[PDB]
């Protein structure tokens, strides 16, 4: 059998004692990227469907939680990431903005508006 | 004994358990859970780990979360004070009534009477309904399968069984739906209180109803069937009754089941079903059997994919069903009710040493006249109604006052048909079939038998119409 | 603990065990784990040994200690068998107290050779008219019954089996046949019932009953046709006959689909395993007829499939084509017309038992299949006269439920019918005229059937008072 | 992540993943002659049959087995890093494939400090001073620094000549090479 | 040399030596069994260990057991002592007749012949059957195969020209029955014990018979075609003789083989076959082939699964034959037997410079005139065949008259059918086609040409008709 994060780079780091000065609670250091998926080692406190929050400023959903690592995906182009970026918890399960402020305006999946006629109201929040 | 979720994958979860191992199909519940979410053991993955199916939304846990280990299989709340509750698949009400308080707790997972726990000579289910009781009666603890289910009166006939089973053997009835609709669960909630077979006042109820939901994860659709099957053997077992069990959907069944297969990672069978459909099919419809001590008779709503008769999941339902029912749209079309199919309805036990030799030969009687007339409308449309003989018109009289006859009012349609509902038992029906069929009222009119009880009814008619 | 004769469960799931030690254990050995269930050992591994459970793999958990027995997948077999109802393991589920036998025979023994066996040359009676004069079976061979749901197959089983008390009443040794029914994932609810029907026809003394009903686990429905195989050639190689009844042969290839798919192996066509055909083989190759040199003993099989919509060319069906000696084609749409036994003799065959039937049947029943040959073919004055032959030879081949005939009544009633004594009948009162006629004969001539019986053959002097008695009872009736 | 150095022979597998990480961990702070000593003792250490019937059963809980590893190390006074690979091992269940470890790390080391294997073959064995010339020629084909380690086989299915493996170097002045060539090539 | 067996998995079991490793297909030897258990080598897996496919039952193997290798591939006894004899995968006889005493072994594993030993004589073999000489004329030396699903005719057929071919061969025969029947073989010896064809009591024998019939593991199903084979490789270079082997049922060595590559861990291929599917029957069939030290003359029974010759195994098989015989289950319905579809059989010696010219001729008009009648069927299955033209009721009742007379009554039906077995020589087949295509027979009814041998039985039948 064989794991994911069973990569020499990461037993290299246990064996010197190196694994203490890093935070694997809340922050992660991706392990694979491709086709959209990244492999995230680390984020033990993180949520089934939370967002993560990419070094690049991308987000992406960490959908399967494995006892080795993450598998989070990405919400957008995976050019920007690369193996060894640090990926940090945001703390809360993906919600959008609602409201009669969103009545005409033209938004993506997320609430961001994209017909440039400026920011959203956006007074409350839903999941 | 208390466990760490290691692992999350969609609806499934890797627990582990560091003190002692549950055995399989326990049901575990997650602590830190803002509702309560109960896991149902499916493996033993090695290593203290164990793999289970989720019965609610797994969003939201953490690689970490304390499991408590229940100890035994999802318990759900049996007895009486069930009847006239809705409650979901882990046995938690969902008609917000309060709780369902019993001395009773009951494990999903039973097992099949043993064989000495088994009548060994078959019977008969009067339901007080004349085409069901004669063209295909119900044996008693047997599978009853049930098609059409679109505004045929699928719904009406469910609750008519109901009533006349719990008003002529006096038992109750459980109806479990499998992957129900939230709108048509809470519509037939609906139905239900106002025809009567569930009374939310003076607890007279006559049916407990199971829901599990059509958006519960997968692992949730494929129980409930069997939640339903432990609140219908507390009644057959404790109480020593006849039972009905209607389940709604059986297609919806098998769908769970196969999802749940295929999420555990197991390789399809022949159509993409999972390659345990036999034996999931029959761990249950082997618990609906007659012990000696009482019985359960389910009706299956069954739907038949792409309608292929020998797709994988109707061709093994079929294997265990020992009866048919038909509802069909051009029978509602001419007014008659129930709709059922006379000559598209099934039984097995349709066979003189059974139903004996007189109730056998009436069924054969008019089915072989209702097929004489199916015969002659091809003529009467084309070569028109002139050129019958006068041994087929009087064939036609006669299939059309048993066509006539099989319609049969409802107790629980009372406000769709302004007459008042008849239970017909059934010498009464064999008598009235026999009596038409030799000829004995030839002289009334057609309209004398629509919509009656007893023949005795339609004399009654012809009389206050003529006069 | 002993690693040796002992092992703990690594894992349980999808009802196959992995074990970890018992470093002695035989491949194909029955193992016993600490709950009660019992295993078999298929992959002996380097590291593990993968058992399948013969039971529910609930009662099994990770740490649970797995102790083998140290024998190959064995059966109890005997005399004391005939009468009970057993499960797939020899375990009396009946009821009735332990089984308590003597002898215990594998169910993964092999088949006889090329030298044991030897044509098969005695019939096996069944007592239905159709079957005993247009495709007879022997003993030894292997006779498919292939239909579809509901349409008349377990009853053609079960009027074989209380055909047998004619026989297992009698004194003469050669001639009793002691049948086993054994059923395949099929409901619990029609196993009681047929073994109530038995028990009322007195057919019990002489059965065993070995189930493997839906509810049991697949290893136990893929076990229970060996186990009842072996427990039939404990008789065939005792010089005795058997006559085995797999009920269906279908269920048990849908259960060793589910094994393999389980233990993740190449689905083939309709996800079905490469070994299907050699699952079925290996259990249809043992129905032998043993020489006089090995006792002289049969062990005929019945096997049953049931097909879908009337697809005799599917995957399974023509597996079981290719292993048995022959079919018995029962067709829905003669059931449902009213024919009954709707066994389609225009597809159904016999390779083997043509020759075993007895004489004054064969005789007969030789005009019968021209007969119905001819009028096959033809559905003004000759084509008229077929038709109206065959339509009373058909309707004299229907048959009521749990009524099966001695050979004697089938040879006087098929006599009566092919001799043209009914050409002038109506063709609906062939039934009632076959109904009387069977009580005038079993009332008052019994000397000329017991003769026929004896001589086993129509004699010339037995032709013509058979003749008498047909015209003279025509003419009275 | 931290740029290990990579070994001078890739080994492959699980062995060699953690091989590979535990040559990167000892090659800065510079303890490979050390840990690869500590390696040694761990081979017989854990082949002691009552450790390994204790470390081979997977129904002692991992705990138990990391519990016992540690007071094993404890008692030995080992050093962090061959403490903390055997931890490492220990809590991915891999003590299994440990002995594959240590021989991956052998013939990581041997690599390190110079060392091409070497073969010879011949139908019977060699005279001490035509050994001492093949020593002599062999290490000609060598770099500068790079001792040899020569194995000598006897291979009676060749009918003579000699068979000679310097790392993927090959050179066969066998009898039965040579029989072949000319039988194949008279043949055609 | 000795090594442990480490793995059984069904019939592949996994073999450790320490010592020198065996070379593949190399046989070795389970020691401490109650029989000979050889283990055919095929992989060697790294750290010294080797997959090997069992030649027997399994059942028994305890890990560690001993092997000790043979140092030869399954070597069997060939010569002139195993004619009238049976033998089995691994030579030994069991016929329990004694050893088969030969002074000489053959390896069942040899290389196929070279390209410079091939022979281009092509002959005509006749074979007393109307459809086979004359649309699908087999040839002497040639490969002739019988593609049929169950129950078709193929073992009637085989048994039929063993019957016509092997009466007037001078030479000698061997049957390698692979996967089929027991109590088949044991029919085919006790007829040729009684036809003379082997003596118990002399050495005039002619039929050498190997048998791994249905009940045999998959092991021994794969390597028993090898075996006769052999046994006819040394007829032919050795002895240098013309042979016949007739092989039944070469499907059964491919489907043996996809049980055991499953568990040789190769990748499946289109439908659960092995990835070496074709390389395998190629190796096979080559060796069967009639090179310049002899003939081999042989006839190959093949089944097609769900009677589908769209399946990897006939499919692949066609490209090895010289003659196809393709069975077809609907003429066979229709009562014609054999059942030989006249538009799907092929010969590569259907060639007007090999045949003739009236043979040619005669055979391209029948099969024009019955694939103008397949034209014609589609049209005439619902419109009638009131909706054609004389010219096409003409070619329907030619076609229909052809169909029947195609049809034949074999002498190994003698005890199916009653009627009598009839050899139709070559002439009298073409003379009689010629006269049907003309139409000189068009005032006979089509049933008049139903299983007779020549035409003029049918002018015979035809009179008894009318009488
Ligand atoms: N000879 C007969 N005469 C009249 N009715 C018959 C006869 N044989 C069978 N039947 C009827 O057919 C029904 C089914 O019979 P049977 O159980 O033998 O078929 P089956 O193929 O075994 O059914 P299943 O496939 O569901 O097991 C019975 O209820 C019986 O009434
Ligand atoms: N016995 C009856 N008398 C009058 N109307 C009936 C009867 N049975 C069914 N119907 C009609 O059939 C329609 C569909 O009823 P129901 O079965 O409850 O819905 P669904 O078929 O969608 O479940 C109703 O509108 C009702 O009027
Ligand atoms: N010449 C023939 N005359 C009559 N029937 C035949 C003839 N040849 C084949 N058959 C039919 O073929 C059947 C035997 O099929 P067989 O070839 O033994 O099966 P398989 O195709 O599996 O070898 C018989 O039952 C018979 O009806
Ligand atoms: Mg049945
Ligand atoms: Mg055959």
């Amino acid at each position: 059998k064989t794991g994911t994060a069973e990569v020499s780079s990461i037993l290299e780091e246990r064996i010197l004692g190196a694994d203490t000065s890093v935070d694997l609670e809340e922050t992660g250091r991706v392990l694979s990227i491709g086709d959209g998926i990244a492999r995230v080692h680390g984020l033990r406190n993180v949520q089934a469907e939370e967002m993560v929050e990419f070094s690049s400023g991308l987000k992406g959903m960490s959908l399967n939680l494995e006892p080795d690592n993450v598998g989070v995906v990405v919400f957008g182009n995976d050019k920007l990431i690369k193996e060894g970026d640090i990926v940090k918890r945001t703390g809360a399960i993906v919600d959008v903005p609602v409201g009669e402020e969103l009545l005409g305006r033209v938004v993506d999946a997320l609430g961001n508006a994209i017909d440039g006629k400026g920011p959203i109201g956006s007074k409350a929040r839903r999941r | 004994t208390t466990g760490r979720i290691v692992a999350v994958i969609g609806a499934v979860v890797d627990v582990q358990f560091d003190e002692g191992l549950p055995p399989i199909l326990n049901a575990l519940e997650v602590q830190g859970r803002e509702t309560r979410l109960v896991l149902e053991v499916a493996q033993h993955l090695g290593e203290s780990t164990v793999r289970t199916i989720a019965m609610d939304g797994t969003e939201g846990l953490v690689r970490g979360q304390k499991v408590l280990d229940s100890g035994a299989p999802i318990r759900i709340p049996v007895g009486p004070e069930t009847l006239g509750r809705i409650m979901n698949v882990i046995g938690e009400p969902i008609d917000e009534r309060g709780p369902i308080k019993t001395k009773q707790f009951a494990a999903i997972h039973a097992e099949a009477p043993e064989f000495v726990e088994m009548s060994v000579e078959q019977e008969i289910l009067v339901t007080g309904i004349k085409v069901v009781d004669l063209l295909a009666p119900y044996a008693k603890g047997g599978k009853i399968g049930l098609f059409g289910g679109a505004g045929v009166g699928k719904t009406v006939l469910i609750m008519e069984l109901i009533n006349n089973v719990a008003k002529a053997h006096g038992g109750y009835s459980v109806f479990a739906g499998v992957g129900e609709r939230t709108r048509e669960g809470n519509d037939l909630y609906h139905e239900m209180i106002e025809s009567g077979v569930i009374n939310l006042k003076d607890a007279t109820s006559k049916v407990a109803l199971v829901y599990g939901q059509m958006n519960e994860p997968p692992g949730a659709r494929a129980r409930v069937a069997l939640t339903g099957l432990t609140v219908a053997e507390y009644f057959r077992d404790q109480e020593g009754q006849d039972v009905l069990l209607f389940i709604d959907n059986i297609f919806r069944f098998t769908q769970a089941g196969s999802e749940v297969s295929a999420l555990l990672g197991r390789i399809p069978s022949a159509v993409g079903y999972q390659p345990t459909l036999a034996t999931d099919m029959g761990t249950m419809q082997e618990r609906i059997t007659t012990t000696k001590k009482g019985s359960i008779t389910s009706v299956q709503a069954i739907y038949v994919p792409a309608d292929d008769l020998t797709d994988p999941a109707p061709a093994t339902t079929f294997a265990h069903l020992d009866a048919t029912t038909v509802l069909s749209r051009a029978i509602a079309e001419l007014g008659i009710y129930p709709a059922v199919d006379p000559l598209d309805s099934t039984s097995r036990i349709m066979d003189p040493n059974i139903v004996g030799s007189e109730h056998y030969d009436v069924a054969r009687g008019v089915q072989k006249i209702l097929q004489d007339y199916k015969s002659l409308q091809d003529i009467i449309a084309i070569l028109g109604m002139d050129e019958l003989s006068e041994e087929d018109k009087l064939t036609v009289s006669r299939a059309r006052k048993i066509q006539r006859f099989l319609s049969q009012p409802f107790q629980v349609a009372e406000v769709f048909t302004g007459h008042l509902g008849k239970l017909v038992p059934l010498k009464e029906t064999i008598k009235g079939f026999q009596q038409i069929l030799a000829g004995e009222y030839d002289h009334l009119p057609e309209q004398a038998f629509y919509m009656v009880g007893p023949i005795e009814e339609a004399v009654a008619k012809a009389d206050k119409l003529a006069e | 603990v002993d690693l040796e004769e002992t092992g703990r469960v690594l894992s349980i799931g999808d009802g196959i065990a992995r074990v970890h030690g018992l470093r002695n254990v035989q491949a194909e050995e029955m193992v016993e784990f600490s709950s009660g269930l019992k295993g078999m050992s298929l992959n002996l591994e380097p590291d593990n040994v993968g058992v399948v459970v013969f039971g529910n793999d609930k009662l099994i958990k990770e740490g649970d200690i797995v102790k083998r027995t140290g024998a190959i997948v064995d059966v109890p077999v005997g005399e004391e068998l005939l009468g009970r109802v057993v499960d797939a393991l020899g375990n009396a589920i009946d009821g009735k107290g332990p089984i308590g036998s003597k002898a215990r025979r594998r169910v993964g023994l092999k088949a006889p050779g090329i030298i044991p066996r030897i044509s098969v040359r005695e019939p096996m009676q069944t007592g239905i008219k159709a079957v005993d004069s247009l495709v007879p079976i022997g003993r030894g061979q292997r006779e498919l019954i292939i239909g579809d749901r509901q349409t008349g197959k377990t009853s053609i089983a079960i009027d074989t089996i209380i055909n047998q008390k004619r026989f297992n009443d009698g004194t003469d040794e050669k001639k009793k046949l002691y049948c086993i029914y054994v059923a395949i994932g099929q409901k619990r609810s029609t196993v009681a019932q047929l073994v109530k029907r038995l028990t009322d026809a007195d057919a019990m003394k002489y059965t065993i009953v070995v189930s493997a009903t839906a509810s049991d686990a697949a290893p136990l429905q893929y076990l229970a046709p060996y186990s009842g195989c072996s427990m039939g050639e404990y008789f065939r190689d005792n010089g005795k006959h058997a006559l085995i009844i797999y009920d269906d042969l279908s269920k048990q290839a849908v259960a060793y689909r589910q094994m393999s798919l389980l233990l993740r192996r190449p689905p083939g066509r309709e996800a079905y395993p490469g070994d299907v055909f050699y699952l079925h083989s290996r259990l249809l190759e043992r129905a032998a007829k043993m020489n006089d040199a090995f006792g002289g003993g049969s062990l005929t099989a019945l096997p049953v499939i049931e097909t879908q919509a009337g697809d005799v060319s599917a995957y399974i069906p023509t597996n079981v084509i290719s292993i048995t000696d022959g079919q018995i084609f029962l067709e829905t749409e003669l059931f449902y017309k009213g024919i009954r036994p709707a066994i389609n003799v225009g597809l159904s065959v016999s390779r083997v038992g043509s020759a075993a039937q007895t004489r004054a049947m064969k005789q007969v029943a030789g005009t019968m299949k021209l007969e119905l040959a001819q009028y096959r073919e033809v559905a003004d004055a000759a084509t008229q006269q077929l038709l109206s032959r065959g339509v009373r030879l058909t309707e004299l081949l229907k048959q009521g439920q749990y009524s099966p005939m001695a050979i004697e009544e089938q040879v006087a009633v098929i006599y009566a019918g092919v001799r043209g004594y009914l050409d002038k009948l109506e063709p609906s009162k062939i039934t009632k005229f076959e109904n009387a006629f069977l009580s005038h004969v079993i009332s008052q001539h019994q000397a000329l059937l017991s003769k026929i019986r004896t001589d086993g053959k129509i004699s010339e002097e037995s032709d013509a008072k058979l003749k008498e008695i047909v015209t003279n009872f025509l003419a009275g009736f | 992540f931290a740029k290990l150095v990579r070994p001078p022979v890739q080994i492959y597998g699980i062995e060699g993943r953690y091989a590979t990480a535990l040559y990167s961990a000892a090659s800065k702070q510079n303890k490979l002659e050390q840990v690869e000593k500590e390696l040694l003792r761990v081979g017989q250490i854990l082949k002691e049959p009552k450790m390994a019937a204790s470390l081979l059963n997977p129904y002692v809980k991992r705990s138990v087995k990391v519990k016992s590893l540690s007071d094993m190390t404890a008692k030995e006074k080992f050093s962090p890093l061959t403490s903390n690979l055997i931890n490492l091992l220990a809590e991915n269940g891999r003590l299994t494939n440990t002995p594959a470890v240590i021989s991956a790390f052998s013939t990581m080391m041997s690599v390190h400090r110079g060392e091409v294997p070497c073969t010879v073959t011949t139908a019977s064995a060699l005279d001490e001073a035509t050994l001492t010339e093949l020593k002599t020629v062999l290490k000609s084909f060598l770099s500068k620094g790079q001792v040899l380690k020569l194995e000598v086989k006897i291979d009676p299915s060749i009918m003579g000549g000699m068979i000679v493996r310097i790392g993927e170097k090959y050179v066969d002045m066998s009898a039965k090479t040579k029989i072949q060539k000319l039988s194949r090539a008279m043949r055609e």
